[PDB]
RNA sequence: AUGGAGAGUUUGAUCCUGGCUCAGGAUGAACGCUGGCGGCGUGCCUAAUACAUGCAAGUCGAGCGAACGGACGAGAAGCUUGCUUCUCUGAUGUUAGCGGCGGACGGGUGAGUAACACGUGGAUAACCUACCUAUAAGACUGGGAUAACUUCGGGAAACCGGAGCUAAUACCGGAUAAUAUUUUGAACCGCAUGGUUCAAAAGUGAAAGACGGUCUUGCUGUCACUUAUAGAUGGAUCCGCGCUGCAUUAGCUAGUUGGUAAGGUAACGGCUUACCAAGGCAACGAUGCAUAGCCGACCUGAGAGGGUGAUCGGCCACACUGGAACUGAGACACGGUCCAGACUCCUACGGGAGGCAGCAGUAGGGAAUCUUCCGCAAUGGGCGAAAGCCUGACGGAGCAACGCCGCGUGAGUGAUGAAGGUCUUCGGAUCGUAAAACUCUGUUAUUAGGGAAGAACAUAUGUGUAAGUAACUGUGCACAUCUUGACGGUACCUAAUCAGAAAGCCACGGCUAACUACGUGCCAGCAGCCGCGGUAAUACGUAGGUGGCAAGCGUUAUCCGGAAUUAUUGGGCGUAAAGCGCGCGUAGGCGGUUUUUUAAGUCUGAUGUGAAAGCCCACGGCUCAACCGUGGAGGGUCAUUGGAAACUGGA
């Protein structure tokens, strides 16, 4: 029933085993002035078969922890 | 123990009760489960009372236990009556 | 000192020694068993059953989790 | 539309720039002078310094044995037939002890913490949960001990040690029983791991009795018990986002980042350990250093914002400092255990006891913050079937103008402008309707009577009615009747007496409401800033008068405002402070015209949530108000979901 989060974005590193790091990129506002200002976060998901490689754009969904920092685990690769 | 019971409001020499659901264990006039009515010891020579019927009898079937006062104000309002005529012919 | 604390110390140690003689026959029968389902012998079922035995009425008795008694049971059996 | 004031000061004079200062609001305030009452609040902000003394956690005899007392009432006559013993029966009770539960709640504090700690929104197909409620199946058959108690021995004590005996709802073996565990077949489903349900075998896991009713060679009511399943409650983990200063802190990290295997935990996971690789974080600020409990909220501001995190509520953390586990559903446990350290006290020197950041209180520190009070009567909690017991939570008294709010210190007529103070042009002017005198009132005060609500109850007792039973007791419910108040004979009401007990503080040069006299003479002194004082000072001191407030009034400290003086709203850089000496250029920022498309930004609905209390609006209750309660309204940069396509972003 209850779903999880979904995130979209590009994967800048691939040099570990069966993990990939998507670079999830968002803009939040600043709080006084207003202006729209890029926000850039890095995810430790899990990557079983290394089918992903460094570039191309997937999604990735919450998981339970997998590893010290990995959260997340590769669904689809969307482009490459 | 989940419990039906009244949190004390109002002033010095003025009390004014609350009838809450709450565990057993939390403090008096603190967290609370769910409120379900209200009751005024000193309005009009007469207690006041206001009461939810539908929320009382649902804790009650969960298993809410009240106290000495809650369980008088839930007999004056007839919710006891319903709850032991629902348990019995259930 | 509090009167019900120094009971409570003292039925504190009683329940302790009694916990601690039944949680050492417990692991004596459950490494055992271990060793015997590893080196097979002839004594392997007898020895399994005495630790699952000895682990469920563990468990019962609260000195060790269900969850745990489970674990034990599962890879004990699992190795017979 | 509900909302926004300025003034002084740079000059001989001016406009501008610019800082400085003041008028406002607020406080857990302190100090000075003064001081009547009532209500509602608030009261160690410093030393998370050390603590004398009292108390702050017990309960259950309807789980258990044993002991105290021994009623009702058994026997001889001491001829004392009213007092006598042991040879009995022995009731209501009580308790040292085992056992159950509680003690992880409630209460205190904010030291640590820059962190998923907290807030908000989600996820767990990675989780645990005593007491409570409901359903299903059971609660069978045996056993050995040990407290208590008796006796000896050792110790100052704490407390131990040996021997003998005795129970259980204490402990243990066995039987039966799983969705629990393994294995083989399935079916359907989701988001990797997987989840759900159906079969067939193997191994294995329980329990208890107590008090009553009955037609009493046997069934049954209440409580208690075991297992399984749900619910409820409580707890745990993970994640998005938000949340503080410093770069005169630029590199950090080696269990570190990932993988495989194992162990471990309720649970996933480098949580831990072996092996393989060299990863991982960081200018979008890592690391380091400094500071800090977070939040609902609170103060301020027209708002945008700025400041704060008392009381009250939520969450977190801690309990002399540090480490560790045991018991337990729950703790690595404020008034529990062990060890180390520092510190108190006892000792027979061998050894022991302890931890107010619980409520009072003491010393100390400080400008500064309460009494070693009454009570469980209300609410709540622990045990018990219940009566009931415990509860410094809590409900209430005492102390403090510390704050807010309410009412007083008299009201009417009173020119006859009395006397007296002050000034004076010596006419008078002013204090002044002020005073006196007359009339009235009793808020308030004094005395005497009446005297609430807060009280629901629980329990007990009669009557019914629902389930189940063959029936009965009991169970729940409904209606009935006696009994329960520390505050406290307090609030409040009634009757009588007296204006009689009850006004002080600062200011009067401008800002800024309020001016004269005398004394002093760049002295004494004042001062927030400009300044005032050297002989006729509205600025010093006193006096009269006046102004602003009033049981308060001023001073000091701190925050916001005024300050557009960090300018998003809402400023600037020729000469007032401010364009790098100038290129080449990376990141970032921004970007020409049209069409199609996407829907991240943008806009518009629905749903959930943003606790309560608080701010605001309305209503209701205290004689009003403060205060209290109720219902609205609002508060997200929140989350899922449906719509729109001009603009920014992607194609
Ligand atoms: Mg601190
Ligand atoms: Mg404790
Ligand atoms: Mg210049
Ligand atoms: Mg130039």
């Amino acid at each position: 029933r209850n779903d999880r989060k979904v995130y979209v974005g590009k994967v800048v590193s691939d040099k570990m085993d069966k993990t990939i790091t998507v670079l999830v990129e968002t803009y939040k506002t600043h709080k006084l002035y207003g202006k729209r200002v890029k926000y850039s976060k890095k995810y430790k998901t899990h990557d079983e078969n290394n089918s992903a490689k460094l570039g191309d754009i997937v999604k990735i969904q919450e998981t339970r922890p997998l590893s010290a920092t990995k959260r997340f685990r590769l669904v689809e690769i969307v482009e490459e | 123990a989940v419990k039906i019971r009244l949190t004390r409001l109002g002033s010095k020499r003025n009390p004014f009760y609350r009838i809450v659901v709450a565990d057993a264990r939390s403090p008096r006039d603190g967290r609370i489960i769910e409120q379900i009515g209200t009751y005024n010891p000193t309005s009009a020579n007469a207690p006041e009372i206001k009461v939810d019927e539908a929320l009382a009898l649902k804790w009650l079937n969960d298993g809410a236990k009240p106290t000495d006062t809650v369980h008088n104000i839930l007999s004056k309002e007839g919710i006891m009556k319903k709850f032991d005529e629902q348990k019995k012919a259930k | 000192n509090i009167k019900s604390a120094i009971k409570r110390v003292k039925t504190t140690e009683k329940a302790e020694a009694r916990n601690i003689s039944q949680k050492s026959a417990m692991r004596t029968a459950v490494k055992n068993a271990k060793t015997a389902v590893s080196n097979n012998a002839d004594n392997k079922n007898e020895l399994v059953s005495l630790a699952v035995k000895l682990v469920d009425k563990a468990a019962q008795s609260n000195l060790i989790h269900s969850n745990k008694a489970d674990r034990i049971k599962s890879q004990l059996m699992t190795a017979n």
